[PDB]
RNA sequence: GGUCCGGCCGGGAACUCAAAGGAGACUGCCAGUGAUAAACUGGAGGAAGGUGGGGAUGACGUCAAGUCAUCAUGGCCCUUACGACCAGGGCUACACACGUGCUACAAUGGCGCAUACAAAGAGAAGCGACCUCGCGAGAGCAAGCGGACCUCAUAAAGUGCGUCGUAGUCCGGAUUGGAGUCUGCAACUCGACUCCAUGAAGUCGGAAUCGCUAGUAAUCGUGGAUCAGAAUGCCACGGUG
């Protein structure tokens, strides 16, 4: 309510040690069986060898990088009805939210496996595909889409 | 060797009622390795509150069985035959079996 | 609790021992493979309340069925009172 | 109801049990049951013996039994009478040979039990419970202690609208559990319902 | 179907079976225990069972040989 | 290549396609197997005349698909048709078993009748 | 000579004591990549060991044995920790800012009564 | 140090642990804000901060809230009977609905084999070893422990390999049939479990709604009360998180 401390400081990854890719592994994760979901994303992650050949490391960020939005709603008890004055996104969720739709719409896809489901939809990411990457403009529409309120 | 065991409800008998041991079947005669307080047995209880209804009430009990151990490891006569004179303590369970 | 309930309980538990609790050993075994004899599984009838199963404990108390504990044969508040007035020996609240 | 029992509550610290011995599941069970049996007859032939609590030692086959009473001498009996009746009395009931040692009382006013033993019995006397249980109760504060708070149940008097009373003196903190806690209970089956009382004497705090 | 060996009945139904056949046949017998079984012997005879108002008739066949008696006695009301 | 007649299990594992047949179980169509020899890790194709059709040799020790259904059909009418309770809750659809035909029992009843 | 350091957490019980050279760790009669090694994260037991430069530098028998893998892994972290202090007394600084000389006082949690798991209520969608 | 490699045996009170007693946390100390107050905000030192985490503890009274069915009891009722005994039947009925749960709908998975880690607990009509039989539930024989000695108990997730490859399946198990065990006079009605076969609905669920702020929610097992024998409920423990 009222509260006001700070954030929770994650464990980075269990190699690169980068908490931009700890909280990610978490947001990933599922029944607290954490090390599924490192085994499950730490290969993927990786797999974009087959997928390229090279240093795969900013990989990762670029193709956030068609997934990070920067302008949602946020609907208003006030004027007697329920505006809608949409602002933008700070840093802090930024990423996070990003790794949301990354996962949250890469689990829908219907692949071989979340191992590779997964994977693939990076490579969508950057080359923009899936709801993933939907998701921003699908969101986008309403945010500096609809600034009559904003 | 004879063993000896005391196992009260608590520290305010147990206490005394092994002291006394230590001090008492213990003198020069009885040689007694040393006494142990060895792990206690909880047992606890969860009993509904109200009367029928409210599930939701319910109380919980519990009667930790405080136990010692020590036993004299000597046995010989003089000093293992001046424990039989001490059988007080209004509840402090002595199981002096061999 | 009733008072008639309050006391056939009472002989269950005699006739349940003067004979099944001694008795029913005998025809246990033949009834059991101890080399199962249809007259000793048939004299197996010959009472009826005499079983250790037909007894539903009851309040030493008062005699509410339900709410039994072996430990103090009470039931739920008799415990919750005996306790209280520290009847029960050695015996608190619990918090951990 | 929304009230811990201000003396089990305590049973841990400042507040002995009114029966400590040891018992395994086997016996224990038929065990507590004797002890009510004993202690509830104790009483029965002795209520006017203004018996307070009721304590059971019980070493080995040999319970101790300990009636504490305002009336000593009566609860005596003939240089012989009480004593023997009971102390032979606890033959069959526990099966065993129990003993039985009587305590004395000191300042009947400050003890729960009978003060609210008392209250009760005032009230079958065709008495008006406030006098008592102001005044009739009252006298715990003049022969010292700080803070007594009684308690009479619903029915007082002429009326089907039952009906709590408060009246306390000094200060009765039972959220303290080092305060200790005088807590009794006593009740008054009269003409109509059955008027009940709560007696809580402050003796003092740790 | 829970006696392993020693297939139980009640002997209040037994000893009258056992009676009925011995003069050849007759009515049927009164019978409260249902939880016994249809004994072979019993085949085409007359029994009964209070099921809980009355008894019901009961006329054993062929293969009724160790099905329980109760089986063929309905309990509660119903349609 | 149906062995039992009809259904024909192809490309899948000896065993695990076996069970195919209405009438064995992941353990029976294992247990024939061993004294056939024919493994589990083959796919019913990897197989051959003295492979294949030798299954079909141990399986008609047991009995399957429609008679198999229809004896049963039978033999539940046989005691069905005595007047036992069990046949009286059988011709209604209701649970012969033991379970709570007052409630919870889709399935065993039927549709929903609102 | 040796230098010992209890350290545990959850429910664990570590025991490592630290010589002087040889870096070979055992944990139970076994290695440190046999009965931890290739697990969920096992990389903190020898954290505070490389922290400062290891291997090379000084020798690890652990006798460890309370609680699951992480608080198993969690305990041994403390107690090493804890050790290399007393070889060297003035390096608590250094592991303190990391934050493995302070140890997981957050424990499992109480189920309770009324409740279904501790914290989680039942559910009553109609109220 | 000696090994019939197991702390098995001397031995050793160090260590884990046990469990009685002690020290420690107080805004105590540093800085800034605040009127040079209360307090706040950070900080040092520590194993632990700002009632350390969780319990326990529930003011005055409200709902003529609940319970005469645990018990007690005013009044009213019944008494060759709304008292009492037995047998069987019923409380498990359905032709629907509403709430609280468990298990799914699957490859963050099943399945085979292999195998590592924990806590708190029960137990003389008890817990039951080893060993023998049986496919198995379980049975025969019979030790140990009335307990940090023994037994119920030789955790699951997990990790290694391999497989099956998004179909109603190698998913999920309801149902039913066949035949069996153990409790107990006795398990039709109406029990728990084992084996074989059967293998449905269900491909994540509108409107709406619930819990959860950290070892929490999430999930994975373990035990106990009641109890002859009917647990997915309740109470409780720890793993991962």
């Amino acid at each position: 309510r009222r509260r006001v401390i700070g954030q929770r400081k994650i464990l980075p990854d269990p190699k690169f040690g980068s908490e931009l890719l700890a909280k990610f592994v978490n947001i990933l994760m599922v029944d607290g069986k954490k090390s599924t979901a490192e085994s499950i994303v730490y290969s993927a992650l990786e797999t974009l060898a087959q997928r390229s050949g090279k240093s795969e490391l900013e990989a990762f960020e670029v193709a956030l990088e068609n997934v990070r939005p920067t302008v949602e709603v946020k609907s208003r008890r006030v004027g007697g009805s329920t505006y809608q004055v949409p602002v933008e996104v700070r840093p802090v969720r930024r990423n996070a939210l990003a790794m949301r739709w990354i996962v949250e719409a890469a689990r829908k896809r219907g692949d071989k496996s979340m191992a590779l489901r997964l994977a693939n939809e990076l490579s969508d990411a950057a080359e923009n595909k899936g709801t993933a990457v939907k998701k921003r403009e699908d969101v986008h529409r309403m945010a500096e889409a609809n600034k009559a309120f904003a | 060797r004879i063993r000896i065991r005391l196992k009260a409800f608590d520290h305010r008998l147990i206490d005394q009622a092994t002291a006394e041991i230590v001090e008492t079947a213990k003198r020069t005669g009885a040689q007694v390795r040393g006494p142990i307080p060895l792990p206690t047995r909880k047992e606890r209880f969860t009993v509904l509150i109200s009367p029928h209804v409210n599930k939701d009430a319910r109380d919980q009990y519990e009667i930790r069985t405080h136990l010692r151990l020590v036993d004299i490891v000597e046995p010989t006569e003089k000093t293992v035959d001046a424990l039989m004179r001490l059988d007080l303590a209004a509840g402090v369970d002595v199981q002096i079996s061999l | 609790a009733k008072q008639s309930m309050k006391a056939r309980e009472v002989k269950r538990v005699a006739l349940a021992d003067k004979y099944f609790a001694k008795r029913a050993e005998l025809k246990a075994i033949i009834s059991d493979v101890n080399a199962r004899w249809n007259a000793v599984l048939k004299l197996q009838t010959l009472p009826r309340d005499s079983s250790p199963s037909r007894q539903r404990n009851r309040c030493r108390q008062t005699g509410r069925p339900h709410g039994f504990l072996r430990k103090f044969g009470l039931s739920r508040i008799k415990v919750r009172e005996a306790a209280m007035r520290g009847e029960i020996p050695g015996l608190k609240k619990a918090s951990w | 109801g929304q009230k811990v029992h201000p003396n089990g509550i305590r049973l841990g610290i400042v507040k002995p049990w009114n029966s400590t011995w040891f018992a395994n599941t086997k016996e224990f069970a038929d065990n507590l049951d004797s002890d009510f049996k004993v202690r509830q007859y104790l009483t029965k032939e002795l209520a006017k013996a203004s018996v307070s609590r009721i304590v059971i030692e019980r070493p080995a086959k040999s319970i101790r039994v300990t009636i504490h009473t305002a009336r000593p001498g009566i609860v005596i009996g003939k240089k012989g009478e009480d004593v023997e009746k009971l102390r032979k009395v606890v033959a069959d009931i526990a099966g065993v040979p129990a003993q039985i040692n009587i305590a004395e009382v000191r300042k009947p006013e400050l003890d729960a039990k009978l003060v609210a033993d008392s209250i009760t019995s005032q009230l079958e006397r065709r008495v008006m419970f406030r006098r008592a249980m102001k005044r009739a109760v009252q006298n715990a504060m003049r022969l010292g202690a700080k803070g007594i708070k009684v308690e009479v149940s619903g029915r007082l008097g002429g009326a089907e609208i039952a009906r709590t009373e408060w009246y306390r003196e000094g200060r009765v903190p039972l959220h303290t559990l080092r305060a200790d806690i005088d807590y009794n209970t006593s009740e008054a089956h009269t003409t109509y319902g059955v008027i009940g009382v709560k007696v809580w004497i402050f003796k003092g705090e740790i | 179907r829970s006696l392993k060996k020693g297939p139980f009945i009640d002997l209040h139904l037994l000893k009258k079976v056992e009676k009925a056949v011995e003069s050849g046949d007759k009515k049927p017998l009164r019978t409260w225990s249902r939880r016994s079984t249809i004994f072979p012997n019993m085949i085409g005879l007359t029994i009964a069972v209070h099921n809980g108002r009355q008894h019901v008739p009961v006329f054993v066949t062929d293969e009724m040989v160790g099905h329980k008696l109760g089986e063929f006695a309905p309990t509660r009301t119903y349609r | 290549a149906r062995i039992a007649g009809i259904n024909i299990p192809d490309h899948k594992h000896a065993v695990i396609a076996l069970t195919s047949i209405y009438g064995v179980g992941k353990t029976r169509s294992k247990a024939i197997l061993a004294a056939a020899g024919i493994a589990e890790d083959v796919k019913i194709s990897e197989l051959s005349e003295g492979q294949i059709d030798t299954l079909r040799d141990e399986v008609a020790k047991f009995v399957v698909e429609g008679d198999l259904r229809r004896e049963i059909s039978m033999s539940i009418k046989r005691l069905m048709d005595l007047g036992c309770y069990r046949g009286l809750r059988h011709r209604r659809g209701l649970p012969v078993r033991g379970q709570r035909t007052k409630t919870n029992a889709r399935t065993r009843k039927g549709p929903r009748k609102p | 000579n040796q230098y010992y350091g209890t350290g545990r957490r959850k429910s664990s019980a570590a025991r490592v004591f630290i010589k002087p050279g040889n870096g070979k760790i055992v944990i139970n009669q076994r290695s440190l990549e046999q009965y931890f090694g290739r697990e969920t994260a096992r990389m903190v037991v020898r954290q505070p060991l490389e922290l400062v430069d290891m291997v090379e530098k000084l020798d690890l028998y652990i006798t460890v044995k309370g609680g699951g893998i992480s608080g198993q892994a969690g305990a041994i972290r403390h107690g090493i920790t804890r050790a290399l202090m007393e070889y060297d007394e003035s390096l608590r600084s250094e592991l303190r800012k990391a934050g493995f000389v302070t140890r997981d006082a957050r424990q499992v949690e109480r189920k309770k009564v009324g409740l279904r798991k501790a914290r989680r209520r039942p559910q009553f969608s109609k109220r």
